[PDB]
RNA sequence: UGAAACCGUUAAGAGGUAAACGGGUGGGGUCCGCGCAGUCCGCCCGGAGGAUUCAACCCGGCGGCGGGUCCGGCCGUGCCGG
RNA sequence: ACGCGUCCCCCGCGAGCGCACGGGGUCGGCGGCGAUGUCGGCUACCCACCCGACCCGUCUUGAAACACGGACCAAGGAGUCUAACACGUGCGCGAGUCGGGGGCUACGAAAGCCGCCGUGGCGCAAUGAAGGUGAAGGCCGGCGCCGCCGGCCGAGGUGGGAUCCCGAGGCCUUCCAGUCCGCCGAGGGCGCACCACCGGCCCGUCUCGCCCGCCGCGCCGGGGAGGUGGAGCACGAGCGCACGU
RNA sequence: AGAGUGGCGCGGACGCUACGCCGCGACGAGUAGGAGGGCCGCUGCGGUGAGCCUUGAAGCCUAGGGCGCGGGCCCGGGUGGA
């Protein structure tokens, strides 16, 4: 299972940075980038990200196909959210919500979604 | 679950044929990593 | 490994486990087993009873293969076949019995441990000790000797 | 597959699997086929790694 | 000084055997010349058996 | 669904409520009747000394059920039948106290200890301020504080001590469950004596401290508590 | 040859016959007490008797 | 100061599994869940077995547990190990039993499954009865193993029967001073 | 590359109970804050504007799901035949 | 002590606002001082004063000692490998286990393989100086006693023993039956490990008594009742690898 | 907080490296000597860090600034030169 792998990778990845009394984690789709059992982001069957769009302009997203678990170029599937603060996030809690799809993530893909935007708006 | 899907056999160009083995049950032994 | 023993949690203190008063001396005792007899007596004679002195008659050129005496129970006696001349055996009218050779698998004298399995059985035996005999006879068997 | 990523190799590109391939492969005696050929799979991004 | 129970036990070391101390690091390519120099062998007594 | 479960989930709460208010008058009507015994007994001690020295004759008022006990020598340097005696009191540190209940057994006890501790027969008063301000429980292994009547009914109650007025009279008056409602008790804890000691390492009798007090161990309480 | 059979126990635990075999859970805490002393404070004391 | 001691209050009982191995550490995490959530007991026992060292767990065979469930009454119960099942060649009938051990030895599986009867594991025990109903408790012997007859009143004083730690034995070695009635004595 | 011991010279500091040390404060230096008019973050209301823009309806592509009773194919530490 | 419908000695869901000695603190309260001379900075450098403070290692009942080593600084400087043993702990396989010598065919002097390469080791059997011996029994029939004839069950008690199993009775929303699914339960059942006590079986030895078995009829072989010696039986836990003491 | 047969507005903080979090009490001297834990140091070998370095590595120096009870470690400046 997930389960399983998480006993195994635990304490061990190429993806665990350690020090200073903390502990992260740079994997792909792990979206608050902490080693924990919500928040790895390969091990399950369903998978939520929130990543930087291409150029400057947008937020790109990510969900994992609950089908072919073990073929990889054909796992995750993509689309780009370019309109405004309020609205673009009316997508993102219609993913979550009225899908099913794994109902944990709700209110990291909030804070995740609106901290990629109070970026490529102009600075101070 | 023992149970094995079916195993896809690329061509030396990238595209799949279309061959296909049953999985060799090693791969499902367990992983025990001490 | 030379990291988890205990002389790592050493460095640092003195006596090192081997005493402030009464050190880590050479040979307190003696070298090996010394004082049998004298100072260290009552050690020897309350974990080595019977460590000093004769016995029994002695024998020189100690030839082992003529001494060779392997040994096989009852209770498990049919080990020494497959699992077919049991189960056909037992399905028998006129009643017949399968020959469990013994000395085919390394066993000279049987001996006569626990229960048998009740059908017949010839059983071939170099010795033969006084419960092997009357354990298979009163089920229903012969004893034929070997050599 | 989500253990072989934790070894950092490089295969968010690679069709599937257990990768499997016809028999043509074992008889390859050029490195110019055989890097043209590690590109097709889609995994040349670990050998530049 | 024997602590307590605890099995007695004559050891031979007496002698000076660090002096004769055998040790087999040449295990390995002492094998792979019998191999070699038995290969040697039958090449010389063709069609006869190397069985002999 | 719904619409009859929550008419039926209106019924019991009120249900849980009315087993409170059946036991918040009792909780009135057990401490009002045990206010008729302390002036039913108290006057009836001054009835027979009067009645009786009006015919010439004497009258000896009653011998002491129950006696409270403070431990005032230390820690250190303690011979081996004392510490065994000291510590089936649970006086186990200095400054500290526990009831008492008296007979042959227990006096002798306390003759073996009579120059560590400082006893005598406790009040009205010198019962109850102890009990309210200081005495805490023991539930659960376990010195949890008292400010409620779910915890000396919860633990007992079997014993019919329910709210805090039943362990003044079980104690103040030694009753019939008495043992439970003593060991129910942590040992107390008081502050040192704001006045002072007159000579502790003493007797009483002789000048300082150490010993029994008939009736002057009410002053070295209402100094330490 | 397995130890255990289903490895999966974020599953195992939420299916048919585990959630009608364990008692209710208590989400609620406890925090530790200020004795207010009742020959003082009023309301206290008339909680008491 | 309090005239207390701190002498033995660190109690050393064992509170989680010395082993790494991840199927039994996923094995124990479902029984502490177990453990208190219900209000059966059994869970409560084998949590604590599933800690213990293989020493304190030993191999249960086939003609214990085969004469274990024959005495008067129980039947319609399983029979749970928490170490191994093991062959045994003096028995030959195989009744159809259910078993629920953590390694099943590779013949035990080839006479019990053959009579008739399944054989299961710990998260097959987990699902089929989450309390505990249908069971009967069993172990092998926790003194078996020889050491237990070095142990007890010392080789080497009146009544007492234990073996000591000879370099071998033959019609010599330690025979002679303290064995005889007529070499000074025997005890 | 160039450490300590030990010297020599500039600045400061101090100086009759050999010096040095621990607790606790005061004075003076050195630097450092980049200090010298003082914090952001939502929703709400009033008054000045920007940008072709929101609901709804049809047009293609993709997922999340069960169609409590659509059709096949593929597994099995599942069996019953030949 | 405060509606009413019936039982009596004795003459089961009303409506809202509000204040607080009530399961650990908050002002829906205020004021000065701010650019080249002032704000702050516990920490690290120098000075001053009050209280305290004898030099470290050490053997020793006792060290500031009129007990011994120490003028200062660098760099080196002391429980270690291998051969036995034993107890504990991890891991593989389990009446078994283990190829360690031998074989076959850059990293590799590694790594996969033999099975009719397990010879062999340790283990599954004790006990006697030896010759040697070598590990349950019951309960009904053919002739109140032998010597033999059939049929059935079987590794034997008592006492304490973690858990299971049977369930008298009950687990409320107007009442009167009726159930399925779960849980709570008076007392009453099979008794896993670990022990305490009682019986038995195999070797050695001691005292008493009568019959068996025979190609060789004995200075021949075998059975029976009660004491006693043991590192013994009595439904098995060992073997290879690694770590620690 | 049981289940039946009859008489306008699509919205509601944090969590759970389960080898983690949280929850309420009692205690805390130690020489010979035991035991645990060390995100305390020092040098080598397999893995890993799409680590870092002539736009300045190691070592040293530093009345510059920070971190933990503690062993020790992080950053400013100057040297130095792989």
């Amino acid at each position: 299972s997930a389960h399983l792998q998480w006993m195994v990778v635990r304490n061990c990845s190429s993806f665990l940075i350690k020090r200073n009394k903390q502990t992260y984690s740079t994997e792909p789709n792990n979206l608050k980038a902490r080693n924990s059992f919500r928040y790895n982001g390969l091990i399950h069957r369903k998978t939520v990200g929130v990543e930087p769009a291409a150029d400057g302009k947008g937020v790109v997203v990510v969900m994992k196909r609950r089908s072919g678990q073990r073929k990889p170029a054909t796992s995750y599937v993509r689309t780009t959210i370019n309109k405004n603060a309020r609205a673009t996030l009316s997508s993102i809690r219609h993913m979550i919500r009225k899908n099913k799809y794994h109902p944990d993530l709700r209110m990291a893909a909030i804070r995740r979604a609106s901290a990629i935007l109070r970026s490529q708006k102009p600075v101070m | 679950a023992c149970a094995r899907p079916l195993i896809s056999v690329y061509s030396e160009k990238g595209e799949s044929s279309g061959k296909n083995v049953t999985l060799p049950a090693v791969f499902k032994a367990p992983i025990r990593p001490d | 490994p030379s990291r988890l023993r205990k002389t790592r949690k050493l460095r640092g203190h003195v006596s090192h486990g081997h005493g402030r008063i009464g050190k880590h001396r050479k040979h307190p005792g003696g070298r090996g087993n010394a004082g049998g007899m004298h100072h260290h007596r009552i050690n020897f004679d309350k974990y080595h009873p019977g460590y000093f002195g004769k016995v029994g008659m002695r024998h020189y050129h100690l030839k082992r293969n003529q001494s060779f005496c392997p040994t096989v129970n009852l209770d498990k006696l049919w080990t020494l076949v497959s699992e077919q001349t049991r189960v056909n055996a037992a399905k028998n009218k006129t009643g017949a019995a399968p020959i469990i050779d013994v000395v085919r698998s390394g066993y000279y004298k049987v001996l006569g441990k626990g229960k048998l399995p009740k059908q017949p059985v010839i059983v071939k035996a170099k010795f033969f000790s006084r419960r092997a005999e009357e354990k298979i006879k009163g089920v229903g068997g012969a004893c034929v000797l070997v050599a | 597959p989500a253990l072989v990523m934790s070894k950092g190799h490089r295969i968010e590109e690679v069709p599937e699997l257990p990768l499997v391939v016809e028999d043509k492969v074992e008889g390859y005696k050029k490195t110019k086929e055989a890097v043209l050929l590690l590109k097709k799979l889609k995994a040349w991004n670990d050998i530049k790694k | 000084a024997p602590s307590r129970n605890g099995m007695i036990l004559k050891p031979h070391f007496h002698k000076d055997w660090q002096r004769r101390v055998a040790t087999w690091f040449n295990q390995p390519a002492r094998k792979i010349r019998r191999r070699k120099a038995r290969q040697a062998r039958a090449r010389r007594i063709a069609p006869r058996p190397a069985a002999g | 669904n719904f619409a009859e479960l929550k008419i039926k989930r209106l019924r019991k709460k009120f249900a849980q409520k009315m087993l409170r208010k059946a036991r918040r008058k009792l909780i009135y009507e057990k401490a009002k009747h045990y206010h008729k015994e302390y002036r039913q007994m108290y006057r009836t001690e001054i009835r027979m000394a009067r009645m009786a020295r009006k015919a010439g004759n004497f009258y000896v008022p009653a011998e002491p059920k129950l006696a409270f006990v403070i431990r005032i020598r230390g820690i250190n340097g303690v011979s081996p039948k004392v510490r065994k005696v000291l510590q089936l009191l649970r006086l186990r540190q200095i400054f500290n106290g526990t009831f008492v209940k008296l007979n042959k057994a227990s006096i002798n006890m306390l003759r073996i200890v009579e120059p560590y501790i400082a006893w005598g027969y406790p009040n009205l008063k010198s019962v109850n301020e102890l009990i309210y301000k200081r005495g805490y429980g023991k539930i659960n292994k376990k010195r949890i504080a008292l400010t409620d009547n779910t915890l000396i009914a919860r633990s007992l109650g079997k014993y019919n001590i329910i709210c805090m007025e039943d362990l003044i009279h079980e104690i103040y008056t030694v009753g019939k469950h008495f043992k439970e409602a003593n060991n129910f008790l942590w040992p107390f804890k008081l502050s040192s004596p704001r006045g002072g000691m007159k000579k502790k390492t003493t007797h009483f009798v002789e000048g300082g401290d150490a010993g029994n007090r008939e009736d002057q161990i009410n002053r070295l309480i209402r100094r330490m508590n | 040859m397995h130890k255990m059979l289903n490895t999966d126990l974020s599953r195992i635990l939420k299916s048919p016959e585990i959630q009608r075999a364990l008692r209710a859970p208590r989400k609620k805490i406890h925090r530790r007490v200020l004795k207010k002393n009742p020959l003082k404070n009023l309301r206290i004391m008339l909680k008491l008797n | 100061g309090v005239d207390i001691r701190h002498n033995k209050d660190r109690k050393v009982r064992r509170k989680e599994p010395k082993s790494q191995d991840i199927y039994l550490r996923l094995l124990v995490k479902l029984y502490r869940f177990l453990a208190r959530r219900t209000n059966s007991t059994f869970n409560q026992v084998v949590l604590k077995r599933l800690f213990m060292s293989r020493t304190n767990r030993p191999p249960l065979s086939l003609s214990r547990m085969i004469r274990k469930m024959k005495l008067p009454g129980r039947e319609n119960k399983t029979a749970v190990v928490v170490g191994t099942v093991t062959d045994d060649v003096r028995v030959q009938e195989v009744p159809k039993l259910k078993v629920c051990a953590l390694r099943v030895t590779s013949r035990a599986r080839s006479r019990i499954l053959k009579a008739g009867g399944k054989i299961l594991t710990f998260d097959q025990l987990a699902l089929d009865s989450p309390k505990g109903r249908g069971t009967v408790l069993l172990s092998g012997p926790r003194k078996g193993r020889e050491v237990y007859r070095h142990f007890g009143k010392a080789p080497g004083t009146p009544h007492s029967h234990t073996k000591p730690y000879v370099r071998s034995k033959g019609r010599k070695f330690e025979r002679a001073r303290g064995r005889r009635a007529s070499r000074g004595y025997k005890n």
